[PDB]
């Protein structure tokens, strides 16, 4: 069995020693000796190479290649060298890459993507921007659920839109943009709104449902008791003005659900409060949308791909836009919650 | 000791 | 002078007393009495008043509504009449939450003028928020082809386009979204420094390509010596990174802050691929593009100015680097 | 096989014989003949080496040798080899001292969530010995801003951080002593029981919130139904307290082992109640806390506070320790 | 003549009857109807009061009365009222309780700090986090005597160092970070390694010294010498591995020294190599320990409100069983240092 | 303790 150096490591001579590869998974090695051996013992395995193979063709101690290799194969430095037959001519090289550094089998990762379902529930901005990410990624099938048609408003997050679209079913329009993209993969519309919590019964089951309609204001308490019935994972994601937000992701038996950590009278107030919260429009801002579109999307890939744990389990994640900021909101299974507890 | 915790 | 009360606010009975704003402005009024007074307070400017006309239709007593009405004044929950009015609508409720006379933002962004380094994942997304928020220039500047491999992270392009020029593909896709705006094509990859004189003058330079490995050095001695504004964004694989955004004399700058190993290590970094990954790719080119439009727009201070900032996608991490001005650094000052 | 003595050893001469090791595990070996054959013992080890290969180079017989190496084994005096292998050293010398393989302990610190619910003097100290241990992740709990009166004992924090929320300039302090690592932040105070929800699963919750009077309480009771473990500290005026360490199916929890006018003003006075807060105090219960999550975590020794809370004198030299084991009749768990 | 209930009293139905105070203080009154008369008078000085006054409010003969005032006074459980006299807002109030509840004036226990002068003997583990104590606590002068610059070893127990602090001298770095948390007071430096015994001329003289520096083996050998010749105060704080000790505090005329109670070429050279070897298992708990009583130690000494644990005894405290043990160091008059 | 302090 080969073993190959992947693509993605780089090397620097840093500090005392070096670093090894980059992004989340650069290793910063203090020992001058140590580094300078790990680059020894990498260098030979930029051929898929045998343990030994690899080993006849290095000029430093057998042990201390077995150190050198452990670091590389534990780090996913170097791979199995059957994990690098992409044709060369697919689309999805740049994303075997990602994959590879996570210690996957890319083609095997591909084939979940390639058979996998997804419920896009909401074609508004994030509904967009997570279902191109997902067409192009190779999600097999792609269901796109919504009634709405397309505003000249719309075109500022709404990315598959063109200014000759206002008017069209943003399903429509979404759907031919998608197979634009990705001939290969299968794209249904539901023209539908969800304003009953019966309606519910009218989404098909999936691998998992995109949830980012955020009308009627109680969307998510339906999708997540129906989700919990209905053993149907899903995500949540949108953005409440300048803050974007993802997650939860609810995975059955698993996580905990939306409902886990959760426990005006004055009728001429109360009248006041619902007119003001009647008038209500977010302050969308593109940037927003685009962030808590991509990151709901990396967890729908990495839930489906299995390779990489997703970021949104039993959390509720708010990034803002206006500092540096990041705060997670727990989730966490609750044993006396009143939706997900049976038993 | 035979007291609780301030905090 | 007539006041009204924001679209973007929103009200909820919470706690002891109840949330008013929604986003990073919501404020939480731990006293019941004094939320109540607010939400009294908003309903008078539901439609545009003065101050006069809402404290007699708002039946509470003159200390009281002062209050009220400062708190709303101040964050912004209400603002001018004259900020409130169009394709742009919903930016416009970004730019009044922060203070913003929306028509005053708009008008810099209409007329500023703004280059893309880069016609790839990041330049890609970068130029569409651009485009769509109503920047009235755009220069593309790129002379790569399309490949199929491109398709994971460049959203504007189809399967039709693969052999066709980004920057032409870039161009029709911007414009079928904003016709109202102006694209330049300029078909240039900056293989040596002496190419950056071809990059014409702009409010800023939006620096997306990872080609060659030295380029951001090259661009920072440009940009500083031109006084011209710019900002950098990338991916180091699965790490979203962007900034430094620079600004000439305002800011710090990029520079601020054995031979046997030496053939391997060359070697093996000269087989280097990103393990790029369109989520990543995105979220860096959407807070790149958020600190143009702030940068231009002026409303609000960009996040990246002095720092380069990295978000993870392996797990729930921003971290900023340093990188504010250095009285002894090699390149300015 | 290699072996090594390890560098906490000390040696010296003592009495009819002499003192080997430092620490608890000093021993004083009233034989001379034997204090020094372990002498002549531990000096095979210097550099590390195998026991055969240490036996031929000792000048004492193999029936002396065996013994004052299985001695110097037992005792942790010399290790393995391979647990001789930067940022955490003297911790490392320290985990060696226990038995343990040093890096083994790190990837569990590494690879570990705490909860820091309370960012005051306790807090503070806590957060800063597991962020510089090298603990992989830290959740800090509070809702406070700092005050000019914090500073005595909550050592993070400036007189340029007064007005700052607690949990933001944690982070940034932890971030700047370690930036290996992950910090969180909840702006989150505990004012009713409902409230410990939004505090998430964490390897163990280290809790030291001075009000409500009656946190730990419900921290107890939230924790037991939760299966969390979590562990108290704080002080009671001049006293430190550290313990219980609660382990579900393992611990006895919190609860285990423990007329008008009067109630009235017995109410009235504790209501009152402000603690005598001194920094020494603090900075011990701290200490000693941070200590028992590290070694729960790293699981190289055990907690001093399993089923017992402790108490530290600052006016007396005094350690007590009240027993806080399982009860069949606790009106929480059992 | 006003007295008051201090804040830091607690009172809890306990057994048969309850307990009054918290702390080493706490008293177990076993009899409930004297305990219900404690509470009943104790609430009597909740405002400032005279004893007259507050009798006058009280519902209980007055010997009772009296007997429980009595009892409140001595254990300062109340207090002067004009030992209440701060503002809530002073930035030392907090340590005012503490204070309050040995009997003593805060006001004039932070006069007394405010007033002295602390030398800092090694800035390493325990110096950063003695110095630290003593810098918030309000001592009004700290000199910090080191030579050693940081490096990233430190940082498991130099609580004022950061990662960017690494190649700068520690003594700069303390200072720094001091005068951050207190501005109000005075911080000195003096570049020095105690390379002989000589070096400790050099040395200031001030209220009290705090020994931890890292080098040679004997350097309180040295330290103790010089400081009986000097007629200097003297604190020792450090660690044996997993063992917090401090102590003795040296005090010319009143305590014993360091050497008061001290009682083959082959093997010789085998224990010299082995002790060159020596480097202690650090671990900041301990550190940490050790530090913080060695700095209320100083506060005692200075503040006087209390006695120092340390005179005549060093101790310690272990890490890995509940464990408290001190060491004789009393005088001796045959001893070869302060002795004859 | 019987031994003398690292520091
Ligand atoms: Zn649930
Ligand atoms: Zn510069
Ligand atoms: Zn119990
Ligand atoms: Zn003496």
């Amino acid at each position: 069995m080969d073993y190959i150096l992947g693509r993605y490591v780089k090397i620097a001579r840093y500090g005392s020693g070096g670093l090894v590869g980059g992004g989340g998974k650069e290793q910063y090695v203090e020992n001058l000796v140590l580094w300078e051996n790990i680059i020894k013992t990498a260098y030979c395995f930029i051929t898929p190479s045998s343990y030994t193979a690899a080993l006849e063709t290095a000029n430093i101690p057998e042990k201390d290649f077995s150190n050198c290799f452990r670091f590389l194969k534990e780090n996913f430095f170097i791979i199995p060298g059957e994990y690098n037959n992409s044709t060369e001519n697919n689309r999805y090289s740049r994303n075997f890459l990602h994959y590879q550094s996570y210690g996957a089998n890319p083609v095997l990762v591909q084939d979940k993507l390639k058979n996998a379902k997804v419920v896009i529930l909401g074609c508004g901005g994030i509904g967009n921007h997570v279902s191109v990410i997902l067409a192009t990624s190779g999600i097999g099938e792609i269901i796109l659920i919504d009634n709405d048609q397309i505003e000249n408003t719309n075109l500022t997050r709404q990315v598959l839109f063109s200014e000759d679209d206002v008017g069209k079913n943003k399903t429509e329009v979404i759907k031919r943009e998608l197979l634009k993209r990705n001939s290969e993969i299968s794209v249904s519309e539901i023209a539908l709104n969800i304003n009953d919590y019966t309606d519910l019964h009218k989404v098909p089951e999936a691998d998992i449902w995109v949830v980012s309609a955020d009308h009627p204001f109680n969307l998510i308490n339906w999708v997540n008791k129906y989700c919990v019935r209905a053993n149907q994972p899903y995500i949540n994601a949108g953005y409440v003005n300048d803050i974007a937000v993802f997650g939860p992701l609810y995975v059955p038996g698993k996580t905990g659900c939306y409902e886990c950590q959760k426990v005006s009278e004055k009728e001429n107030i109360d009248h006041k409060i619902k007119l003001i919260n009647s008038r209500f429009k977010p302050a969308t801002f593109a940037p927003v949308n685009n962030v808590a579109a991509a990151l709901c999307a990396a967890d729908v890939i990495k839930f489906i791909g299995k390779y990489s744990e997703p970021l949104s389990l039993n959390k509720r994640i708010g990034i803002w836009s206006d500092e540096i900021k990041i705060h997670s909101q727990n989730m966490g299974r609750s044993p006396v919650c009143s939706v997900c507890g049976n038993r | 000791m035979r007291t609780g915790n301030a905090n």
